[PDB]
């Protein structure tokens, strides 16, 4: 499960940590936010290699752009470099569903959903992965433009937790990022095992679960 | 494929085909550009050996590359079309992939790059063309004016002229253009531009074309009359 | 119809210590229910204090290791004999793997060494080149038998301090190379018992600041 | 003269002037010496700086663990030819699990250079090379000219004033060929041979470049403080 | 005529020798390597006072740790800069690290003898490539259209160069501070330039390990020019 | 992609104290039709190597020409072609392995399993396998096809691990190999009685034996076997 | 590899294309050939100037069938003509008959030959063809026609004309005798008279090559039973047929 | 190798001129004069054939005037064979445009394409330029009646009246004297023939040395008709304008 949303303080990006092959949990320490450069983030869903490879390639194209133009690349331009690239490969079997997230002077906080069948969508809230429907529920019912940074971060964390609980293929730990105009800020790794009990107690949620 | 190195160095370190390309530019009709405080004007000389010319349809000397940028030139007319087509294609390609129209500088850098490539590729000769490229960057109100030449060097100018007798009109601009106070209106700028061409033109008749470019894709060519009123008022202040 | 792939069995295991790393593999090579060899080495010293194993389809594994070795050679030629650091080797291998994205090397690759601060490092790759730095990774046939054990015995997962009843985790102490090697041998001894493709021999390559050492142990041959 | 405009034109006496002019670029190059015993082979090269602020241009290039060379003439051409040698050494190892014989390397270089002497639009290479190696038949030294002539030798020199070094090695032949199992003595004879080609300047610590390959010795290059011992 | 790849009777390539002549006509560029950084300075040489001189770009970033100054037919440098930037970025993509300054320089120089009858002629521009890497510290290279590159403690190229190089021969020592190097570049540029040196017709830049490559503001350079004037007036 | 048409069955081999032995029968089958009865599937390369090949015979004949062309080429401009710069078993193997993997990678394999047996310059035994997939491996005993299932178990009782090799004489190894060939003749429906055997010894060089036959066969006990359960007559 | 990718024909300072002028000079030296258009036919004719008397000059065909209703003759370089005839026969099929299922009209086949000749005048590394052609033909909608094609690729329709050696004299001779009421036999008679002037030696059926475009020849079709197919209009006259008309001279 | 024999057809002279373009223009100055005149109600094309003969089949002959489509014609001055290469290309571009947009190609778009083709031969390929200047007469519903010329440089310009070929200096002076904006096609016809009459190097101007065409909306109702005059019709208009 991966999500990103826009609010008054920028962008929150939150992801789980689990990779599976069939029922086998291959890893609980996967890094699903790829740090494109200090101002741009992308999220990993679909093929792990396709996301890693092409989004670090995107970082290279972004760097060349700003060397040539002496200006920060827009999120619009950066996201389109990726979508145009994967569109060239359409039909060959790339698998990718990603949110390209940034915050520039001209655009403000901006998120593009980009996908291996060539879709490129600008929006305020996206949620991608096997647990996406669980995350959306929490997001949709608590989201406001005017969340504080602190409450926005919690909401992103709480939404991934919801997904990790119910979705068999989501879990391990939650990674949080806050994207500001001056760059993204990492807000740590949160083991879901410990986080679940802590949230259940402090919030009184998950009464269905015995603790 | 025909591969011959036509642009090569001479013993004194000169590339004569590029230098001869500039000689073609010197022979072309004069072109001038002047930036005001909130506009840029492009003026072009029309050689008057051609009456019976149909001016509705005859290729105009200033060309829109996009809705916010224009290009004029001196030199081989046929050569200029090739650069204008390439620049227009690149302007649309930039909009398509970056989702923003070209900056005036980006567009200049592109055209200049095409000109340079034609000075060190086998089987081709350099463009016999220098250009003036003017406009406003998207969502920007600061005026832009650049110049390119056959070698592919380019640079930014407060005001500049190219083509035949441009030595003279540059003379005029260097003594009459004050950087600390650019022509603060369209009027002042257009008047300074028509004055600069009158140093060199002949009749201020349909010898002079003027195009004004303002911010936000506001581009308009003045007509014979409106220029004529500039020509008129200019000589009436003269006899004094 | 021609099938360009095969499965040669094998199980590999990489563990990163504080100032060392080990990469271990069994030495049995199989197809179907037959043993091709009881000693076919599958973990390799690649130079610059890097060890590598590409487990799965052995033809692809051999081709990849060979290519990487060659890439080390040309890195030296092209960059004034600069030492190829483990993070740089890892990125390089991603590009070797992803270059065959649409006809993959059918292998699970692990490399081990030391990072640029002298700390133990292990990197793990999927067949098309996604990778990550890890502390602990088993690959191949018996990976699913081995990982849960390492989670429990290396990372102390699900272990708490006696008396606190679940309130205080067992604290994560650093293991010596002798300790790590005990866990490797027990991992493979156990895997040998329950997995038909695991057996014959265990070869361990150990990487420290002093270089690469080897150890060999017999495993059951049935 | 009327026959020196390109490499595809014989003169009326059967000469190839573009090739002879390429040979002339080697003659302007800084001196480099090669010699061998039955256990080792050595390269010594006098490096040239541009001025007092500048580095001394490297002359020795490793081709494989068992093979390498030194250059005199156009350095970018040495880079092209040594790169080709690296690839051919590499190909032999990867495909045949076999170290490329020094003699075979010489044949490959000859043929690569030859093609640039018989076709329109090419130019000959403007560099000479001394190739040393240790392979299954022992220590070897080769001299390459961009005419494509490659010759196996006990010792030689190329570059400006190489004639002095070369005469020295010709007298010493019976001594240095026997310096088996003593790398340092072989290098000394090399540094002595190259000294017969100095004038005005002498061998300094940023001036001198030495390489050696042999029985249990990977091709290795010594520069800087590692040559003080021999200065 | 004669081939573009012809050797002269002295064993030199005519076209390379002739491009060296075009480079002698170029505006001056100077670099000085110190243990605190490498400085790069250029003469802008605007052809008219109506030319906006901050549009003159003869110092150029290749990567954060590598800068470049040019002299000669400067339009020729653009594809060389493009290649250098691509090579630096590509190396980082493949190896997750900074490329060495020398490797970058060698890669640019591989372009140079690729002309024939590939491009139709040698480049008519020379480059000073300055930067820092962990293995060899601060470095300055001179890249020529012959494909040769030399490392230098200090170097001048363009029309004022052998006057400037004589100067650099005298003033460079292994303990120069960054500040001293800056003043030195300014002073030697002032010496060999036709016009009077000021902040609009010369430009400075440096590369430090900490802050990477930086082109100096005109205000910053104006201050250093002032400071130079006063130290000269003080003996 | 193709399919094998005319095929050769097992190749079997092992190391012993001073060298290697390799053997293969002389049949080329056409499905279940035993079509061709004098096919040589051991191909000597020089005096130090024997390459044994199973699988598709048209591809075997192609590989045989590649090997012959390898010898021709190695001799070119090579004064030491019959001495220090002769082809080694290891060069011949690496070359074949490169070709096999390349062909598989182009989805157009040479449909074979190959064992290269020989002795290196330094006297070391060489024994290594490669097949249509480019898979390679070494063992003190190697066998292809049915031989892998029936010969290896027998040969491994003689040399079960590396340390058994110096204890194994050429007489013990050859007898083991010859017995395995009898067993394959009993149990492999695509085998023949006639085979070739080659010994590459570091002292006595290459001994190549043709027209060997399986002998000492037990069939007499068959006279007592009646019906399939209850029949007595 | 042909490395002559540049034009060998170029403009001189006076505006001349030298190689075309020189091709025209080669044509000027060539043996005379002519054509005359009648109301119901066209005749083309030339001299078979045999190179030795051991040569069998009926094996050298100067007058060539291009299509069943189109024929050609030349003056200038024989080998250039022979290859142009091969290309013209082919292009009649590839760029017309394989598309429209019928043979091209004379003017368009001329157009195609002309284009081939133009390209030898501008393409890289070739010289112009050293021939002028006279092409006679018939087609349904344009009737009878006669064209000249020159080394430049220029072509013009004629009532009657001559090319090669004696062309200035032959053209004056033809201007006197040509009118718009000639019947094919009249034009043949005039052709023979005209051609006699430029011929030195022997003048008979074996030294003259003459062909006509006239009526359909069902006897030369080779098959019967398709009413609309009536036979080729091109016909080469025999040695005997020429001699019969030489008594009537 | 082959370099030795290369004229280098695409180089500047030291004055910044294109040798081959200049020399092609010199060639064109010996071609029969062609004239185009644009009126309010149509366009006239008039051209002189190069010295004829009495045996030339005139009524099947075309050397100056060609149809590009139903709305656009050209007059040729220079190498006829070169012209036909370009003419066939222009005919194809016009049909390509009609196929793509389902609208007849605007006159200038056609003219620009042909001119770009000529330009290419002056900059790359090492081939000689086309020895041809065109006058284009055509109509489209954007600009109405239009006249253009192009020459071997690939430069083109628009005109109310223009000449190409021989004696253009004299012709142009005469056109400039008598041309007036409100002039009609029948007046333009007379001006064109009078001008050829005076500038010809022939002794007199007769029908057999002319080609003639008009483009008129003298086709019934909002539509345009091209008329390539037959020899008899040229003979009549010579008498009617009183030149014979
Ligand atoms: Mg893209
Ligand atoms: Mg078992």
């Amino acid at each position: 499960t991966t999500l990103a949303f826009r609010f008054q303080g920028g962008i929150i990006v939150a992801v789980d940590s689990r990779a599976t092959a069939g029922n086998w949990v291959a890893s609980q320490t996967v890094k699903k936010v790829i740090e494109i450069n200090p101002f741009l983030l992308g999220t990993m869903a679909g093929g792990a290699a396709d996301c890693q490879f092409w989004e670090t390639w995107l970082g290279s194209q972004c760097r060349l752009h700003e060397l040539r133009e002496k200006e920060r690349i827009s999120v619009a331009a950066a996201s389109k470099i990726l979508s145009n690239l994967v569109y060239q490969y359409k039909g060959a079997g790339l698998s990718m569903g990603t949110m390209i997230c940034g915050y520039t002077r001209k655009e403000g906080p901006t998120i593009y959903y980009v996908d291996s069948d060539g879709t490129r969508l600008k929006g305020d809230i996206f949620c991608v992965g096997s647990g996406q429907t669980f995350a959306y529920g929490v997001l949709d019912s608590n989201y406001k433009w005017d969340l504080s940074v602190e409450d926005a971060l919690y909401l992103g964390k709480r939404s991934i937790l919801a997904a990790a609980h119910r979705d068999a293929y989501s879990g391990g730990s939650v990674n949080l990022y806050h994207v500001t105009e001056d760059g993204w800020i990492y807000h740590g790794n949160h083991d879901v095992g410990e986080l679940f009990w802590k949230v259940k107690e402090e919030e009184g949620s998950f009464n269905n679960v015995i603790g | 494929g025909y591969d011959r190195a036509l642009s090569i160095f001479s013993p004194d370190g000169h590339i004569f085909q590029v230098e001869y390309a500039l000689e073609a530019v010197k022979r072309g009709t004069c072109a001038v550009g002047v930036k005001g405080k909130n506009c840029v004007v492009l003026g072009c000389e029309r050689r008057s050996t051609l009456k019976l010319q149909d001016t509705r349809i005859t290729p105009s000397k200033v060309s829109k590359i996009d809705s916010h940028v224009v290009l004029s030139f001196s030199g081989l007319n046929a050569d200029s079309r090739i650069l204008i087509e390439k620049a227009r294609v690149e302007a649309q390609s930039h909009r398509l992939t970056l989702e923003d129209p070209v900056t005036v500088e980006y567009l200049t850098r592109y055209v200049a790059g095409v000109q340079q490539r034609y000075t060190q590729s086998g089987g081709v000769r350099p463009f016999g063309v220098s250009t003036l490229i003017a406009g406003f960057d998207p969502r920007d109100d600061e005026p832009k004016l650049y110049q390119t030449e056959p070698s592919g060097i380019y640079s930014s100018w407060s005001a500049q002229t190219i083509g035949r007798n441009s030595k003279t009109v540059r003379e005029f601009l260097e003594k009459n253009y004050d950087r600390k106070e650019p022509p603060a209106t369209v009027e002042e700028c257009v008047k300074l531009t028509v004055r600069s061409l009158l140093e060199v033109v002949q009749t201020g008749a349909k010898n002079i074309e003027i195009t004004v470019v303002k911010p936000d894709s506001d581009i308009v060519a003045l007509s014979s009359e409106e220029i004529n009123q500039y020509v008129t008022q200019i000589e009436q202040e003269k006899q004094e | 119809q021609f099938n360009p792939y095969g499965d040669n069995g094998g199980t590999i295991l990489g563990i990163a210590g504080e100032d060392f790393a080990v990469l271990a593999g069994d030495t049995r090579n199989i197809t179907d229910y037959s043993i091709n060899s009881r000693y076919e080495p599958k973990v390799f010293d690649c130079g610059d204090n890097i060890v590598m194993s590409a487990n799965g389809f052995a033809a692809d594994g051999d081709a990849l290791v060979k290519r990487f070795k060659n890439s080390v050679k040309w890195y030296h030629f092209d960059h004034n004999d600069k030492k190829l650091s483990i993070n740089s080797a890892a990125r390089n291998i991603q590009h070797l793997l992803y270059g065959k994205r649409f006809f993959p090397y059918y292998v699970h690759t692990i490399i081990a060494g030391l990072d640029e601060d002298g700390k133990g490092a292990v990197y793990s790759f999927d067949p098309v080149g996604s990778y990550e730095r890890e502390q602990c990774r088993a690959g191949g046939a018996a990976a699913s038998l081995i990982m849960p054990f390492l989670d429990n015995q290396v990372n102390f997962k699900n272990q708490y301090e006696p008396g606190t009843n679940g309130k205080v985790k067992k604290p994560l102490k650093y293991l010596s190379v002798e300790e790590v090697i005990k866990l490797v041998r027990d991992s493979f001894t156990s895997a040998t018992e329950r997995h038909i493709q695991v057996g014959d021999g265990l070869e361990i390559l150990i990487v420290t600041k002093d270089g690469v050492r080897k150890e060999f142990y017999e495993l059951k041959r049935d | 003269n009327n026959y020196d405009g390109d490499t595809v034109t014989f003169s009326p006496t059967g000469r190839l002037f573009q090739v002879e002019y390429a040979l002339e670029a080697i003659k302007q190059g800084s001196v480099t010496v090669g010699l061998r015993s039955n256990t080792h082979a050595v390269l010594v090269a006098l490096k040239r700086n541009a001025d007092e602020l500048s580095s001394y241009q490297k002359k020795i290039i490793k081709c494989d663990e068992h093979m390498g060379l030194s250059l005199a003439g156009l350095a970018p051409d040495a880079r092209v030819l040594s790169n080709y040698l690296r690839q051919q050494c590499n190909y032999s190892s990867l495909v045949f699990n076999r170290k490329l014989a020094v003699e075979r390397a010489g044949h490959l270089l000859c043929d690569k250079a030859q093609k640039n002497t018989q076709s329109y639009g090419g130019r000959p290479y403007g560099v000479g090379l001394l190739i040393i190696g240790y392979d299954k038949s022992g220590a070897h030294l080769l001299e390459f000219q961009p005419s494509g002539n490659v010759t196996e030798l006990y010792g030689t020199a190329i570059g400006a004033r190489s004639q002095g070094a070369k005469t020295y090695l010709e007298r010493t032949l019976d001594t240095f060929i026997k310096i088996d199992g003593n790398p340092d003595e072989l290098i000394k004879a090399g540094v002595e041979a190259i000294s017969q080609s100095l004038r005005d300047e002498s061998l300094t610590v940023d001036n001198l470049s030495i390489a050696i390959v042999g029985k249990d010795t990977p091709f290795t290059i010594y520069d800087g403080e590692a040559v003080a011992k021999y200065i | 005529d004669r081939g573009v790849s012809t050797f002269s009777p002295e064993g030199r390539l005519f076209q390379v020798e002739y491009s060296l002549e075009a480079i002698k006509l170029g505006s001056t560029a100077i670099g000085i390597a110190t243990k605190e950084g490498v400085v790069l300075g250029v003469e802008k040489r605007a052809t008219s006072p109506l030319l906006e001189s901050d549009s003159i770009e003869k110092i150029v970033e290749i990567d954060r740790h590598i800068g470049c100054a040019m002299s000669g037919l400067t339009a020729d440098a653009r594809s060389m800069i493009e290649h250098a930037r691509t090579a630096a970025v590509t190396h980082n993509l493949y190896y997750d690290e900074d490329i060495n300054v020398e490797s970058l320089t060698q890669s640019v120089c591989d372009l140079a003898l690729r002309f024939g009858e590939l491009m139709s002629r040698p480049f008519g521009v020379a480059l000073l490539i300055a930067g820092h890497d962990a293995d060899d510290g601060y470095q300055l290279f001179h890249a020529e259209p012959s494909g040769t590159f030399y490392r230098y403690n200090a170097k001048a190229i363009g029309s004022g160069s052998e006057g400037a190089q004589a100067e650099l021969l005298n003033e460079w020592h292994s303990s120069l501070t960054l500040k001293e190097a800056e003043l030195l570049v300014l002073k030697i540029l002032k010496q060999v330039m036709e016009e009077k040196l000021d902040e609009n017709n010369a430009q400075l830049s440096c590369i430090t390990k900490q802050d990477g490559f930086k082109i100096y503001d005109n205000e910053k350079t104006a201050e250093l020019i002032k400071e130079l004037k006063e130290k000269e007036a003080a003996e | 992609t193709q399919q094998p048409i005319v095929t050769g069955t097992s190749v079997i081999s092992m190391k012993y104290d001073n060298g290697v032995i390799i053997a293969a029968d002389n049949l080329g089958s056409y499905g279940s039709l035993l079509r061709f009865n004098g096919v040589e599937r051991l191909i000597p390369v020089g005096d130090n190597t024997v390459v044994g090949i199973s699988g598709d015979i048209s591809d075997m004949q192609h590989i045989e020409r590649l090997l012959k062309d390898l010898v021709t080429e190695n001799a070119y401009d090579n004064p030491l072609a019959d001495a220090e710069e002769a082809l080694e078993p290891s060069y011949i193997f690496e070359y074949l392995a490169t070709v096999m993997y390349q062909r598989r990678s182009k989805m157009n394999p040479l449909w074979n399993a190959i064992i290269v047996a020989g002795v290196q310059s330094n006297g070391d035994q060489f024994l290594r396998y490669v097949n249509l997939l480019g898979v390679t491996y070494s063992s003190p005993t190697l066998a292809t096809g049915f031989g892998a299932h029936m010969a290896n178990p027998l040969l491994r009782k003689v040399v079960d691990r590396e340390s058994d090799i110096p204890k194994t004489t050429v007489q013990v190894a050859e007898e083991a190999i010859v017995n395995a060939m009898r067993v394959l003749y009993y149990r492999d429906a695509r085998s023949s009685r006639n085979f070739s055997l080659a010994i590459i010894d570091k002292n006595t060089g290459l001994t190549f034996k043709k027209n060997l036959q399986v002998e000492n066969m037990k069939w007499d006990f068959a006279k007592d076997i009646k019906g399939y359960g209850t029949q007595k007559i | 590899t042909d490395r002559y990718s540049f034009s060998l024909t170029t403009f001189s300072p006076s505006g001349k294309l030298g190689q075309i002028d020189y091709a025209l000079t080669a044509v000027k030296q060539g043996v005379t050939s002519l054509g005359i258009k009648a109301t119901n036919g066209v005749v083309i004719a030339t001299e078979k100037k045999s190179s030795s008397p051991l040569a069998m000059s009926e094996t050298l065909s100067k007058v060539s069938l291009l299509t069943p209703d189109i024929g050609a003759v030349y003056s200038g370089m024989g080998p250039d003509y022979r290859v142009l005839v091969d290309k013209s026969r082919k292009v009649a099929h590839t760029s017309y008959k394989r598309i429209y299922g019928e043979y091209p009209p004379t003017k368009l086949l001329v157009s195609e030959v002309a284009k081939i000749m133009q390209e030898a005048t501008q393409s890289g590394g070739v010289r112009p063809f050293g021939v002028s052609l006279l092409i006679a033909g018939h087609d349904e909608f344009n009737g009878f026609s006669l064209y000249q094609v020159d080394p430049s690729g220029s072509y013009f329709p004629w009532k009657a004309t001559a090319i090669g050696k004696g062309s200035v004299a032959a053209k004056t001779f033809l201007e006197k005798r040509w009118n718009d009421e000639l019947e094919l036999e009249d034009a043949i008679h005039i052709a023979l008279l005209t051609l006699k002037e430029s011929v030195e030696g022997e003048f008979n059926g074996d030294t003259i090559e003459l062909a006509i475009i006239g009526d359909e020849n069902p006897d030369l079709l080779g098959y019967t039973g398709i009413p609309t197919d009536k036979g080729p209009r091109f016909r080469k006259l025999t040695s005997q047929e020429i001699n019969d008309r030489l008594e009537a001279l | 190798g082959s370099r030795r024999y290369d004229s280098r057809t695409t180089i500047f002279s030291p004055e910044g001129r294109l040798y081959q373009v200049e020399y092609a223009l010199e060639s064109i100055s010996h071609a029969g004069t062609a004239i185009g005149i644009m009126a309010s109600d149509g366009i006239v094309l008039a051209a002189e054939r190069k010295v004829t003969s009495t045996l030339l089949e005139q009524d099947t002959s075309t050397e100056k005037l060609y149809k590009l489509n139903d709305k656009i014609a050209v007059a040729v001055a220079g190498l006829t064979a070169d012209a036909e290469i370009l003419i066939n290309t222009a005919r194809i571009h016009a049909q390509n445009y009609l196929k793509t947009y389902n609208e007849d190609i605007p006159v200038e778009i056609l003219v620009r394409r042909l001119s770009d083709i000529k330009q290419g031969y002056t900059q790359h390929g090492g081939l000689r330029p086309f020895g041809v200047s065109f006058i284009y007469a055509g109509y489209d519903d954007r600009y109405g009646y239009q006249l253009y010329t192009s020459n071997p440089s690939g430069n083109y310009t628009g005109w109310k009246a223009i000449s190409v070929g021989a004696n253009t200096s004299a012709a142009q002076t005469l056109l400039q004297m008598d041309y007036k904006d409100d002039m009609k096609v029948d007046d333009a016809i007379e001006l064109a023939l009078k001008t050829l009459s005076k500038t010809t190097d022939s002794s007199a101007l007769t029908y057999d040395r002319l080609e003639f065409a008009t483009i008129r909306k003298g086709a019934n109702d909002g539509e345009v008709y091209q008329k390539i005059f037959k020899p008899q019709e040229i003979k009549d208009i010579l008498v009617k304008t009183g030149i014979t």
